[PDB]
This record gives C-alpha cells, sequence and structure tokens, in this order.
C-alpha cells in the first residue's frame, strides 16, 4: 500500500534511494503493506488524472503523499477534487501543494500541512508586541482574502489588554493613478506599515511609496507572505529590510518529510486497526464512476486528527491547519538575501537579536546609560512571569547574565530596574527626547584609581563604553578630570553611625578616640567597604586611622548593619545620605548617627557624562530648572523620607 | 495613647509594615482602585 509520487523537476536527489525503510524503522504496526514509489514529471489535469487513477488499480487501502515543485494554484484544488470523488486520503508537502486553500468540501479527505493566514498574522501581531510598537496602519489593495484578514486583524486587536493604537486603514482599490492613493499616502505618518497585495501589486505600491519618502531609515513593512516566492528572487525595486514570515524549508527537509507522512499513514492504521479491527479496500475502480452512493466503512477521518509519531506530535484540525507550524521569520539582507532571526517552535517567538541593526533602507539620540544597583537609588528586581512585563513602571535594564563554572559566558537577559535615580533620568527622557539602552554592569564596583585603571562605571566612561553613567556616583577631585560630572543633586559626605541603642558631644573627627589610631582602651571601629569614597576621602585628608583598620572593612553593608548589631565595635564611617535613610527607615529607628549630619566634606553626587559630549550644558539647564520647580523635594518625600524623622 | 493612622499616606501605613495587615474582603471594588 501506500504510495508516494515524484519526479525530480529540480532536485533529482531520489532515485530508489528514496523507497528506503519507512514503515518498519521500529514500528509496531506490521501487515500487508509497501512502501511503493512512483517518478512523474510536469503535471497537467489529463496526465495527473488518468496517473492517479492508475494508481488507484493497486493502491488498495493505500494513500498518496503527492508532492509537486512549480507554482501553480490550480494543484492544490484539482487534488482535492481528485480526493474528493476516489475516497483515499492524501497530503501535500512542496510548493503547489503547499498554498493552504480556504474551504473543503465535507465529502473530501486531505490535509496539506501549510499555514493559516490567521496564524501569520498571529505571529506577527506577537512580534510587533514584542518590540512594542503598537501604533500601525493596514494599507493594503483588493484581492481575495483581504476582508476576512482585516476582520481577524480587527477582532484579535480588539480582544486582548495591551492597547494597540488602530488608525489608518487604507484599502485602495482604484488603479494606482488617481488622487485617492495620493491622499491616502500622504495621510499615514507612523512608522510601522502592514501591507497586504499579492506579488507585482506590492511591488508597484513599494515603487510608489518610495517616491514620498515613507521609506526612510525609521520605518517597518511586515508584508505577509505574499511577496517571498520560494527562493531569493527579489524584485530588484525591493529596497531592503524587509520583514516576513514564511514556512521553513531550511530547517526541514524533504528526506524527513516524507519520513513523517509515512509514520502518520502508518500511526492511523495503527489506530484503525486498534478501534476496527479491519481496514478494507475502495480498489474498485477509478473510471466508470457514479455507480455507488457513499459508504461509511474506515473513514480517516477520525483516524487522523490526534496522531503523533515518534513522540513529536503534529495533529492536525478541520482544515490543513496543523496547529504547530514550523513558521520562520525572514528579514532582508544587505547583499539581496533573506536573513533567519527567529523561529515560531512553541508559543515563545526565540529571536535571536536583541536591538534591531537598522538596516539600510535604500542604496538619532538613542544612546548606552550604563549603571549598576546600590542603595535606595537604584534597585533589581526580578522579571514577573506573570502578565509578562516588567509591572508597571520599571524599565527593562538587561544585566549581563552572570553563571558560575566555565559556562560564566552568559547572554543579556532582562529586568526589571527602578531606583531613585530611574525616574530623574525618565524626567530627563521627557525633557529632552533622548531614548536608553540601559544594562547592568557586572565588572567591578563604582570605581577607583587601582593600578591606572578604573573597573565599572567611570571606566567605561574613559574606555568608549559609556556616554553616561548616571547613578550613585560621587563627585571627586580625580573623577571629576577624566569624567565629565555635573552639579550636585543631593548633599552627600561622611558621617558616624553608632549602634547607641541598648545630646551629641564630640561630633566629626576631632576627639582623642578616632582621630589617634592608638591609646584608648576598647576596640572601636572604622569599617570602610573597599572601592568607594569614604576609604579614598580619609587616606587622602587623614591616613592614619586606614591603617589601623585596614583588615576590618565589611563585605557589604547589609552584613555591615549585621555586624553593627551584633555588638563587636559600634562604629560606620559612611555616606551621610545613606546612613541618614537607614536611620529614618529602621526597625524601630535603634541605631543613630553622632551629630546633627556633621559632614566631615559635603561635596554631594554628580552625574557622569562623556568627555566634551555635547550635551552637559543642557544636562546643567534642566538640572538647575527642576531644582527650580519643587519637584525633587516631592522625589525625597517619596523614596528617601524616613518613619521616624519627624519623631524625637 | 492612640496613635492610629490619619489617611493612607501616612508614612507608617504607606510604606510597608509587618504589626498588622490590610485587608480588601474579597478583591472586589476596592481592588480595581488599587490596581488603579
Amino acid at each position: 500500500n501506500i504510495a508516494v509520487m515524484l519526479g525530480h523537476s529540480h532536485d533529482v536527489t531520489e532515485r530508489e534511494l528514496r523507497t528506503l525503510w519507512g514503515p518498519e524503522q521500529a514500528a509496531g504496526l506490521p501487515l500487508d503493506v509497501n512502501v511503493v514509489a512512483l517518478l512523474m514529471n510536469r503535471t497537467d489535469p489529463k496526465s495527473l488524472i488518468t496517473h492517479v487513477c492508475d494508481l488507484m488499480s493497486g493502491a488498495r487501502i493505500h494513500g498518496l503523499v503527492f508532492g509537486d515543485d512549480t507554482d501553480q494554484e490550480a494543484v492544490a484544488q484539482m487534488l482535492d477534487f481528485i480526493s474528493s470523488h476516489t475516497f483515499v486520503p492524501i497530503l501535500g508537502i512542496h510548493g503547489g501543494a503547499s498554498m493552504i486553500m480556504a474551504d473543503k468540501d465535507p465529502t473530501s479527505t486531505f490535509f496539506q500541512f501549510g499555514a493559516s493566514i490567521q496564524q501569520q498574522a498571529t505571529v506577527m501581531l506577537k512580534i510587533m508586541q514584542d518590540y512594542d510598537w503598537h501604533v500601525f496602519s493596514l494599507v493594503t489593495t483588493i484581492f481575495p482574502g483581504y476582508r476576512e484578514f482585516i476582520s481577524f486583524v480587527k477582532t484579535t486587536v480588539d480582544n486582548s489588554f495591551v492597547g494597540w493604537d488602530m488608525q489608518n486603514v487604507i484599502t485602495l482599490d482604484t488603479s494606482f493613478e488617481d488622487a485617492k492613493t495620493q491622499v491616502q499616502l500622504k495621510k499615514i505618518h507612523s512608522s510601522v506599515i502592514l501591507l497586504y497585495c499579492s506579488k507585482d501589486e506590492a511591488v508597484l505600491i513599494l515603487s510608489e511609496a518610495r517616491s514620498l519618502g515613507l521609506t526612510g531609515y525609521d520605518f517597518f513593512w511586515i508584508v505577509p507572505s505574499l511577496v517571498s516566492g520560494n527562493t531569493e528572487l527579489i524584485p530588484k525595486e525591493f529596497p531592503s529590510g524587509l520583514i516576513s514570515v514564511s514556512y521553513d524549508d531550511w530547517d526541514y527537509s524533504l528526506e524527513a518529510r516524507v519520513r513523517d507522512g509515512i509514520g502518520i499513514l502508518t500511526t492511523a492504521a495503527s489506530s484503525m486497526l486498534e478501534k476496527f479491527s479491519y481496514i478494507p479496500e475502495a480498489k474498485a475502480s477509478c473510471y466508470g464512476q457514479m455507480e455507488r452512493p457513499e459508504v461509511p466503512m474506515h473513514t480517516l477521518h477520525p483516524f487522523m486528527v490526534n496522531v503523533t509519531w515518534d513522540g513529536k506530535d503534529l495533529s492536525f484540525t478541520e482544515e490543513g491547519y496543523q496547529v504547530h507550524p514550523r513558521l520562520v521569520v525572514i528579514v532582508l539582507n544587505k547583499d539581496r538575501e533573506w536573513e533567519k532571526v527567529g523561529k515560531w517552535e512553541n508559543h515563545t517567538l526565540s529571536l535571536r537579536h536583541a536591538v534591531w541593526p537598522r538596516y539600510k533602507s535604500f542604496s538619532d539620540n538613542h544612546l548606552s546609560i550604563v549603571t549598576l544597583e546600590e542603595a535606595p537609588f537604584v534597585i533589581v528586581e526580578d522579571i514577573d512571569p506573570l502578565t509578562e512585563t516588567c509591572v508597571r513602571n520599571t524599565v527593562p535594564c538587561r544585566k549581563f547574565v552572570k553563571i558560575n563554572n566555565s559556562t560564566n559566558e552568559g547572554m543579556n537577559v532582562k529586568k526589571c530596574c527602578k531606583g531613585f535615580c530611574i525616574d530623574i533620568l525618565k524626567k530627563l527622557s521627557r525633557t529632552v527626547k533622548f531614548t536608553y539602552d540601559l544594562y547592568l554592569v557586572t565588572n567591578g564596583k563604582h570605581g577607583k584609581k587601582v593600578n591606572n585603571v578604573w573597573n565599572g562605571m567611570i571606566g567605561e566612561v574613559v574606555y568608549q563604553r559609556a556616554v553616561m553613567a548616571v547613578g550613585s556616583l560621587t563627585i571627586n577631585e580625580e573623577r571629576s578630570e577624566v569624567v565629565d560630572f555635573s552639579v550636585p543633586f543631593v548633599e552627600t559626605g561622611i558621617s558616624v553611625m553608632v549602634s547607641r541603642s541598648n545630646v551629641d558631644q564630640v561630633t566629626g573627627l576631632s576627639d582623642k578616640k578616632f582621630q589617634r589610631p592608638h591609646d584608648y582602651s576598647p576596640p572601636f571601629r572604622f569599617g570602610t567597604v573597599p572601592n568607594g569614597s569614604t576609604e579614598r576621602n580619609i587616606r587622602n585628608n587623614y591616613p592614619y586611622m586606614h591603617q589601623y583598620m585596614t583588615k576590618f572593612n565589611q563585605k557589604g553593608v547589609e552584613d555591615a548593619l549585621v555586624s553593627l548589631k551584633t555588638g563587636k565595635l559600634d562604629a560606620f564611617i559612611y555616606d551621610a545620605a545613606v546612613l541618614n535613610y537607614k536611620a529614618g527607615r529602621d526597625e524601630g529607628c535603634k541605631l543613630v548617627t553622632i551629630g546633627s549630619g556633621y559632614i566631615f566634606a559635603t561635596t554631594g553626587y554628580g552625574i557622569a557624562l562623556q568627555k566634551g559630549s555635547p550635551w552637559k550644558r543642557q544636562i546643567d539647564l534642566a538640572l538647575l530648572q527642576f531644582v527650580g520647580d519643587g519637584e525633587m523635594e516631592e522625589l525625597e518625600t517619596l523614596w528617601l523620607t524616613g518613619i521616624c524623622h519627624n519623631e524625637k | 495613647p492612640e496613635e492610629r493612622i490619619t489617611g493612607i499616606n501616612d508614612p507608617r501605613l504607606r510604606n510597608p509594615s509587618d504589626k498588622f495587615i490590610y485587608a480588601t474582603v474579597k478583591q472586589s471594588s476596592v481592588d480595581i482602585y488599587f490596581r488603579r
């Protein structure tokens, strides 16, 4: 049984090698079956009818897995008709028997495994929302399926809560010479354009549209299949960078498609024998028909719809829809070819490009801001699997995924990131209209002049890797010279904090217990974490107590607070702002700070910039303006405001 | 001796706490404003 017809119009990789194994494999469904094959040539209705009828003389309980190579549309329909008035289930594989036809007669049995237009639209909406573009137009032309295309697009848009902006629906159908086309082309002003036409119609529309200027450096066209052919036969007037989706042929070879078809037929036969214990034949006659009415004996219709193979499942449904098609997304190459980015395998796209390459259309403020999390200034939060997004206001800063062992070379995984500086950055973006490429830096810490090389933040600023490095930077003499800093916006300094919860007297470093590293009696503390402002300032100003407490630095700040609570020494020379926030927002406000914020040197914080960057004056203007308009007070009252600040 | 929160924006109430936890009851007619 089961016969396969071919003939190698282009791919002559066949002969008897194609008729190899098949149902034997490891399948436990043996019976009087074979793997009979046949070769042919270019198809004409008389020749095709005669050949299939002749094969019906022996294919008594068999089927056909025919495939073609041309682009004649009627081939699928003729196959459907033959399947209808012969009762022999068949499938389609390549080219001609690959474009899915809309409706089939119920008294028919064949299922080509292409992909529905609605599936294409769903995948396209998924990729568009993944890049967060939302606003788009729907220019099209008159062609069959355009109406259902439009209606399905609208209904899918409306039935979700992500908020697509629907506008500029254009359905020009009056040739391409009158003023209606001109005004319709002029009216659209968005950056995302979705087209739907038929081959030469699309190329003519694009040739008209390029003369208007909608084909600049910030526009997209996501044409659905249509102008894709079956090769790299793109028209010469197709400029570049055309986003498209199509059926896969490079990750799926015909040598495996035939195997899958054979397995599906065998599994269906096994299911029929397990449910009916007998499979009849229909080898009466091809010609001389209209001699018998319907006979529902062993129809394959209920025996295929939920059939898997070797674990892999590709069960169909109703029409030729295979539920799980292997759609692939491609882009136009610079050398007029098709790329391969992402593959629709699961409901997730699994794309390859983190950002868009900005393809040259025909033959500017987005920058890379670099910062890391620290203090109540930048806060790291994990992404939310439920209703996948970064909550409501957190921005997607993409950390360099860190691992252990030799596999530490991770990718750039997304994260939800906020803090006390992200709001300032976003309001500056509002007033300046500059985008971002924020990503976490993991190479060190804030940075210091160690071995004449800066690691983390400022190092990028001195190594052409971060034009801006906003965050929790501290203004210093050596850092400002090498990194273009800004006017301070908050007051910061050095403060001494004591856990004396178990009057200020001496405030500062003018005492016999702090200035003198020796004498006194009890073991005191000068805990200062490395790579920071406190240690550098201490060693620059008074390099005497640092040597006494060189082997006393805590690992971080949480363990520092733990050691402060766990009484071994009650002293910490830290930042005035961080210590004040911690004391204000402490558990019961137990530990306190010596003095009324007598900072050793109130230098404050600064905003990083590149050397000679063209934005410093505007940055200062915006900073002073926002200092004027009583809003950073609101920011401080929202984030750094304590609970015991008013309490005495 | 009574220091109950005066207004939702009270820093004791606005900032998260652990003594008593706010109750919305069935998550309806209030959850809409809370998500708002």
